């Protein structure tokens, strides 16, 4: 699934992240970053793809040995401090349409402005699904990856739950 | 909306970052991050205290209240 | 639901495998069922014994929480696999070595503190005195019965 | 921890055992020996409500120092003389206990002194 | 409170940081390699920039992908929810 | 690698509709549409008025002429006595200690 | 308020105050404005509260249970009989509950009561706990959660036999 | 809001947070060194502790060997 | 701090038990040594004060 | 004895009184984390008052107002013990969650 | 660098795979094939979750599926643990027994039961 | 600026 | 992440302050309210009958109460910033800053107060040699010099490999790792599980 371009430039990310960790101070860590970097350019030239397969191996191996055991982890990414922390807030628009009328009647505005997205929403359907099923090869899709509207007035197939997602501080 | 300082004030020039620029460049390579770095070693961060200078924060005044309390206590009791 | 695209028996032949796998929404050199026995998977597919919290966390999947896709064959062990319980991550040390490490940290502990139990700290001093025959009556000795006399010298 | 080495790694036979102590006679080497006077009555340490470890030879101090503290609410810096007074005491209490492990310790050391010419002979 | 303008100039304040781009030739639409000549070890190292730079990380796989100024300033917006 | 032309069109798409989505997430000025020091002395007067004074009164009530009313439902440790106390009930005093020797 | 022969109590001695110090206790004060602000006005209440029980007086009673034939005197199997016998030997027992329960509730308030001291001070209260629980235990421990008088009746000459046997080795 | 945020420079303070953080750093100080003035003892030791080496067979009651 | 409270609350019969003594003796020193140790390469500033 | 045992209590149910209206809904949610830091804040007040009577003349009681349950021969009642244990810890705790809240 | 020694719990990383490095075309076409299986069954439920007119559950045959077969079929289990128990119990239950009828076990203060 | 904080209904 | 602090002594000067005394009065330093507990508590374990082993692990674990405390305050408060390059410290809230205020009057004479309030109910120990006497203040100072050591070698241009003492401390001995997979794995199959007595 991932190129051999792809397999180096993700160790090469990792190694710095980890280097980074290690090494705390700025100064020392631009230090031995430069020195690192210094080691991917000695073999960027390796045309031997066979050659450049066991430089990126034994790469693995050498990283799987000196990784910090307790590295860095930005706090809103996966396994970080405030992964997640805000999921307990975030609902999704269609309770909305549960609220009473007199909850609805407080937000009068809001109100006025969602039935014109819903509005929308029902005027593009028919032709989103047009759109991809005349799009799709017989064997159904070969990837996920989904097209751009083609025409003027028209909106890219399946934006709804893109679009209208919570926000990610909704509280 | 929010004025960001004029970039090109930021010098590894007096910094421990020129330091390891003077140490790669005896092996031929060089630094190309170290004027992003270079905002921590500047300004109001420049010159942090030492482990015994934090520890001995306030010991300076504290002393000198002290030195009045036991010269108090003596004049208090002496007579 | 109907009844042919629900689990059956476990699959005799290559057409029933096939059979099995476009069932399971696999491909049929992926399917593979449990070993026939008296358990009852089936012809469930058996799935990598893998956690979910190995599986990668910046895919999209449609369900987030338990990293699983809509029509995906689920492990059968998937409950025991959720995020919040069992995990089978790749880890900086080896198990076994973790192990020794571990084990040797407890039983080393436990070595020790019996040794010093055999060879107990204590201060060069002798027994503390108390009066009034070792305090016979304040630690509820019988008033009636007489105690031997305890009696202290001064040194 | 000095005496513990020479019990643990020397010899055994001539260092006290805290656990057994004293194995002499109290009188043997003393003519006419003292017996220890106690100051305060069993009533007294009754009444005050003393915690029995506290009961000791030293307990008319800690009554004298007790009283005075209730008596100088809210002054809780009072009665530093009483708590010394009874401070002290402890300690030579405490001095007396450690006369007694080294008058175990010469005793044994003199057992063995005989045993050796005894079995010299 | 991040803004669109806020985000567009704090990005180009690390790209003039960065000693192999010429700070006069740079514009949001500059393409890393085909307009600065830089190459893919580069563009690594620019995206770890702009993850410290706003604190958060931009997984390998979206991180590829961003090929110019605009295009990290549009990736930003589009996580944090900045719209104006 | 960089994004296709396909997804260039897809994303800049998407990213209008959203930013027009959240900037309808602001409330209009009228929204929500509601339905229909000696002050610092007299917050903390009410208060302990209402949370210290009217409990202690039930407490103390339901202390006095409930509990205290029934056998050993309170139970104080007795009194510690020292000597050359004198006690209230009966007038009694409680003798000196004997002569401290010296120290 | 309750019998203090039941409940008994020793007589309070509370040591007069003997201030060694220039500083007034915040206690002494305290204590005034609790009287004031606290007892006074709940007093006041509760006195109206009496007044209004004396307009309106009235009594209730301690029941009494006459004595009947216990179940060693009932034939065998005669249900009316044994009916009544049980039915006493059911009150009698949790009668003896209580009992247990009182000599408990000294115990305990001998315990606090007398602080540090209370190892030494409160030996009568322990005597009279463990002989209690003696008697109890030799009365009902072991007839199960389907006791009856039968029962306790045939576990009492177990134990009789084992009295005559010991003695009659004696 | 009363503070504003600062892009790669030392932020801005108040001189009431200066105050009082100096203000308890110095009071920590002040008492550690009236505390030791006063109490040096619970920190160095309260009594003399005896050499038992110097103790008398007298004073201990041990017999000569001849006995 | 429950536990070591349910501990203090009960010591009328832990000081008359030296085999007690010993047990919560030796499981206090191994878990101060043991989390002292663990708090000495912990980078979550609230992990090292937990 | 009076002031003892009663300002001991009011302590306790001093500190149920917040979760009382809320659960009865009688109370300003406008600042109802003040309100709960201000009933801790009294607590901590009140239950200096026993503590100091214990330091003056450790003074300690139980109190055992209610009679829950009895199984044959084991009474259970609702009691408090407010002895050295209790004096002390009290206000520390009432005092450090003053500062936490 | 000593090898890693893969466990039940505790798997192989990727990167130390051989299998990760020495892709074939036979085994890039099994990928391929994986990958449209992902998508044809991520359309069809995008079908569904997108459209505005659904309001319900999106059924999914693979949990049904799941369930059904897990919830099919109705040592530790058979007599064995019963028999272990039952001579740990009647063992220790026998001991005190007889401790009570000589009257060597201390039942001073059990009154409750 | 003040943005709608969407909730499940509360009403019931 | 305190990797990622630094540069906070003049940031942040309240917090800074707290947190010294905080450190302060947990090492034991003296007459901080942490030394009326834990310097006499240090003394009655010198001198009691007591396991030898469990009393050398507890000094030991005192002098790592120094460490850790100079790690906090080294890489929290000393050095450089390395946060990222918004900065929006601030903490002149007056709800912060007077509920730390009331805590930092608390660790400073709580101690004091209460020490000398209680009554006493033991005979405290207060004769013993110098070396048992100051055991805890000596082995804290170490502690003290030995963290510096330590934490000032992480600037120097060097990159070391990990140790297994240090893997070990940085992973908690494994006792989660090994404890959290293989208890749950054997208890959740457990249930969700061949002797011939009972297939008759
Ligand atoms: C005469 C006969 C009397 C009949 C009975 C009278 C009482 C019934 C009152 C009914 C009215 C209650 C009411 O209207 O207030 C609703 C009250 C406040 O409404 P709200 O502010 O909108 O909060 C919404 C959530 O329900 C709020 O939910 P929440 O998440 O905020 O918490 C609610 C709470 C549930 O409420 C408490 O249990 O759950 C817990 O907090 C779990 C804590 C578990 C207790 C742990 C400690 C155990 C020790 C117990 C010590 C006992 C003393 C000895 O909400 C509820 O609690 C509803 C459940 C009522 C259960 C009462 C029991
Ligand atoms: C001194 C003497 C010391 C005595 C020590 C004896 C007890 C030591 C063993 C205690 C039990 C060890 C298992 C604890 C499991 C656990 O803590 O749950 C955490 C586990 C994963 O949590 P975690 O590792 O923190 O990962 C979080 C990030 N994903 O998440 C889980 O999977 C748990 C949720 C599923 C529950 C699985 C069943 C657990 C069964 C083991 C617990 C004990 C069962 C009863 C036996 C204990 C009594 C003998
Ligand atoms: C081991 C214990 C575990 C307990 C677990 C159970 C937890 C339940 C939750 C606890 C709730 C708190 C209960 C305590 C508060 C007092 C309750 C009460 O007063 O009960 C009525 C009381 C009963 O008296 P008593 O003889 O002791 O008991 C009878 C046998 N059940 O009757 C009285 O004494 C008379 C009261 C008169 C009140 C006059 C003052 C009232 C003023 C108005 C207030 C509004
Ligand atoms: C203040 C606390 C004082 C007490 C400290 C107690 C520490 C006790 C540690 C005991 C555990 C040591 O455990 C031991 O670790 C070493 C380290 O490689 C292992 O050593 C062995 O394994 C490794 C890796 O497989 C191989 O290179 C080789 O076979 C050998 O070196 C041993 O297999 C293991 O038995
Ligand atoms: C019974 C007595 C109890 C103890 C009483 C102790 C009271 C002592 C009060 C001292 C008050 C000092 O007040 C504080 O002093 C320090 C001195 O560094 C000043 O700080 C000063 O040095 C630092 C740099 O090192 C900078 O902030 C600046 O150069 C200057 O302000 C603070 O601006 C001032 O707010």
């Amino acid at each position: 699934y991932l190129t051999h371009q792809q397999k180096v430039l993700r160790l090469y990310k990792r190694a710095l992240r980890h280097l980074e960790s290690w090494c705390i101070h700025r100064d020392k860590y631009r230090y031995f970053a430069c020195l690192l970097r210094a080691r991917f350019d000695e073999h960027k030239n390796e045309k031997d793809m066979v050659k450049a397969t066991q430089l990126l191996r034994e790469a693995e191996e050498e990283f799987w040995h000196g990784q910090h055991p307790q590295p860095y982890i930005f706090p809103e990414s996966p396994g970080g401090t405030s992964y997640e922390r805000y999921e307990c807030y975030k609902v999704p628009e269609w309770c909305l349409d549960d609220w009473h009328p007199s909850e609805k009647a407080m937000y009068p505005d809001y109100f006025a402005k969602r039935e014109q997205w819903k509005k929308l929403r029902r005027e593009s359907w028919e032709r989103e699904v047009k759109q991809l099923q005349e799009e799709t090869p017989v064997g159904g899709p070969r990837t996920e990856a989904l097209p751009p509207a083609r025409k003027q007035g028209d909106l890219p197939p399946l934006w709804w739950h893109i679009v209208t997602r919570p926000r990610e501080r909704p509280m | 909306k929010m004025e960001l300082p004029d970039y090109k004030q930021w010098k590894i020039e007096g910094t421990p970052l020129e330091t390891v620029q003077e140490k790669l460049a005896a092996r031929g390579l060089r630094d190309p991050w170290g004027r992003n770095e270079a905002w921590r070693y500047m300004g109001g961060f420049a010159n942090n205290v030492s482990f015994v200078g934090a520890l001995l924060k306030g010991f300076k005044w504290g002393f000198a209240a002290f030195v009045v309390a036991i010269g108090a206590e003596y004049y208090l009791e002496s007579q | 639901i109907t009844k042919d695209m629900l689990p059956g028996p476990y699959p005799k032949t290559p057409e029933e495998r096939a059979a099995a796998a476009k069932k399971y929404n696999m491909r049929v050199e992926d399917y593979e069922p449990y070993p026939d026995d008296g358990t009852g998977y089936g012809d469930y597919p058996k799935l990598p014994d893998r956690s979910q919290q190995e599986r990668d966390p910046w895919y999209d999947w449609d369900h987030p929480d338990l990293r699983l896709n809509w029509g995906e064959p689920m492990h059968w062990d998937l409950d025991m696999y959720i995020r919040n319980r069992v995990d089978t991550s790749p880890t900086p040390v080896n198990w076994n070595l973790m192990c020794k490490h571990l084990f040797g940290f407890v039983a080393f502990m436990l070595f020790m503190f019996w040794v010093g139990e055999t060879y107990p700290a204590y201060q060069p001093v002798g027994p503390k005195q108390y009066p009034y025959n070792n305090l016979y009556l304040e630690r509820g000795g019988d008033p009636n019965k007489e105690p031997e006399p305890v009696v202290h010298y001064e040194i | 921890g000095a005496h513990l080495a020479r019990r643990y790694l020397g010899d055994a036979s001539v260092e006290p055992d805290p656990l057994r102590m004293p194995t002499f006679p109290p009188d043997y080497g003393f003519p006419e020996r003292k017996e220890r006077e106690m100051v305060a009555t069993q009533q007294e340490m009754n009444d005050a409500q003393l915690v029995l470890q506290q009961r000791d030879y030293c307990a008319h101090y800690l009554i004298r120092f007790l009283k005075c503290k209730r008596d100088s609410f809210p002054n809780f810096l009072a009665c530093k003389h009483e708590r010394h007074d009874w401070d002290y005491c402890e300690h030579l209490d405490y001095v007396k206990r450690m006369k007694e492990f080294e008058r175990e310790r010469r005793l044994l050391q003199r057992k063995k002194r005989r045993e050796q010419r005894e079995a010299d002979m | 409170p991040l803004t669109l303008e806020g985000i567009k100039d704090r990005v180009l304040y690390v790209l003039k940081l960065y000693d192999k781009i010429d700070p006069e030739k740079l514009s949001v639409n500059s393409h890393f390699m085909k307009d600065l000549g830089l190459d893919s070890l580069d563009q690594v190292e620019i995206i770890m920039a702009m993850e410290d730079e706003f604190g958060f990380e931009i997984p390998d796989i979206d991180a590829e992908k961003l090929m110019c100024p605009q295009e990290i300033v549009d990736y930003i917006a589009d996580k944090k929810d900045v719209y104006e | 690698s960089g994004y296709t032309p396909e997804e260039k069109l897809r994303l800049q798409q998407l990213r209008e509709l959203r930013r027009r989505w959240l900037k309808d997430q602001e409330l209009s000025p009228r929204e929500p549409v509601l339905p229909p020091v000696i002050y610092k002395t007299y917050r903390h007067s009410i208060f302990a008025f209402t949370h210290v004074l009217i409990p202690v009164w039930i407490i103390h009530y339901y202390l006095k002429y409930h509990v205290t009313t029934k056998p050993y439902t309170i139970v104080e440790k007795k009194p510690r006595i020292f000597p050359g106390d004198t006690i209230l009930e009966t007038g009694e005093v409680i003798p000196p200690m004997k002569e401290f020797p010296d120290q | 308020s309750w019998d203090k022969d039941v409940y008994p109590e020793p007589p309070r001695r509370t040591p007069a105050p003997s201030p060694q110090t220039s500083l007034p206790n915040p206690i002494t004060y305290l204590t005034k404005a609790f009287d004031l602000l606290v007892d006074r006005p709940v007093t006041l209440v509760r006195e109206f509260i009496e007044r209004q029980h004396a307009k309106n007086k009235y009594y209730y009673y301690h029941r009494e249970f006459r004595r009947v034939p216990d179940i060693t005197e009932c034939q065998e199997k005669d249900v009316l009989c044994m009916f009544e016998a049980e039915m006493q030997w059911r009150r009698d027992y949790k009668v003896d509950q209580e009992i247990v329960n009182i000599i408990q509730e000294r115990l305990k308030a001998c315990q606090q009561r007398e602080g540090e001291s209370h190892r030494q001070n409160c030996a009568k209260e322990l005597e009279q706990f463990t002989q209690v629980v003696k008697a109890y235990q030799d009365r009902y421990h072991d007839l199960g959660a389907h006791y009856s008088a039968r029962k306790c009746l045939a576990k009492q000459k177990q134990r009789m036999l084992a009295e005559r046997k010991a003695a009659k080795e004696a | 809001a009363h503070i504003e945020p600062r892009y790669r420079q030392f932020p801005q303070l108040t001189r009431s947070q200066v105050i009082q953080a100096e203000f308890f750093s110095a009071t920590m100080w002040f008492w550690i060194l009236w505390r030791f003035w006063h109490d040096s003892d619970a920190v160095l030791g309260h009594f003399p502790y005896p050499d038992p080496s110097q103790w008398t067979d007298e004073e201990l009651g041990i017999p000569p060997d001849d006995e | 701090v429950a536990g070591i409270f349910l501990l203090i609350r009960f010591y009328p019969l832990t000081e008359n038990n030296k085999y007690i003594q010993s047990i919560t003796l030796c499981l206090g020193a191994i878990t101060t040594l043991f989390t002292a140790m663990c708090a000495l390469t912990q980078n979550d500033i609230k992990k090292i004060i937990a | 004895m009076n002031m003892f045992s009663s300002l001991s209590l009011v302590t306790l149910l001093l500190l149920t009184m917040p979760i009382m209206m809320m659960s009865f809904n009688t109370y300003k949610p406008s600042n109802y984390p003040l309100y709960v830091k201000t009933a801790i804040s009294y607590a901590f007040i009140t239950s200096m008052i026993p503590t100091m009577m214990f330091i003056h003349s450790g003074q300690e009681l139980i109190i055992s107002n209610w009679h829950w349950l009895t199984i044959q021969t084991l009474k259970l009642s609702l009691s408090f013990k407010m002895d050295y244990f209790s004096m002390m810890f009290i206000p520390v705790a009432l005092f450090v969650t003053w500062s936490i809240m | 660098f000593p090898k890693y020694e893969a466990s039940r719990l505790s798997s192989l990383p990727t990167t130390l795979d051989p299998a990760e490095y020495d892709i074939s075309s036979e085994t890039r076409k099994a990928q391929a094939e994986r990958l449209a299986i992902r998508s044809r069954l991520k359309r069809e439920y995008q079908l569904q979750y997108y459209d505005p007119s659904r309001r319900g559950v999106i059924e999914d045959p693979a949990l049904v599926r799941w369930t059904y077969a897990r919830s099919a079929n109705i040592a530790l289990f058979g007599i064995g643990p019963l028999v272990f128990w039952y001579y740990v119990f009647k063992t220790d239950r026998d001991r005190k027994e007889k401790l009570i009828q000589e009257g060597k076990l201390d039942r001073t203060f059990n009154i409750s039961y | 600026k003040r943005l709608f904080i969407i909730k499940p209904s509360g009403f019931y | 992440d305190i990797r990622k602090m630094g540069g906070l002594f003049k940031a942040m000067p309240f917090t800074t302050t707290a947190l010294i005394v905080g450190s302060l009065a947990l090492t034991g330093m003296p007459f901080l309210t942490g030394f009326y507990s834990k310097d006499l508590i240090i003394e009655a374990a010198n001198t009691s009958y007591t396991n030898a082993w469990a009393l050398l692990m507890t000094l030991i674990a005192t002098s790592f109460t120094a460490i850790y405390s100079t790690r906090i305050i080294f890489f929290a408060l000393l050095g450089q910033p390395r946060f990222p390059t918004l900065v929006n410290i601030n903490e002149n809230n007056p709800l912060l800053i007077n509920s730390i205020k009331r805590l930092l009057i608390g660790s400073l004479f709580a101690g004091y107060i209460i020490s000398n309030n209680i009554p006493p109910t033991t005979i405290p120990q207060m004769t013993m040699p110098y070396y048992l006497k100051t055991t805890a203040l000596i082995v804290t100072i170490l502690g003290f010099i030995l963290a510096l050591e330590i934490s000032n070698m992480t600037k120097n241009l060097k990159y070391h490999y990990p140790s297994n003492a240090f893997k070990f401390s940085t992973l908690l001995g494994y006792f989660p790792t090994i404890m959290h997979r293989l208890a749950p794995y054997m208890n959740l199959s457990m249930s969700q599980k061949s002797s011939l007595l009972d297939l008759i």
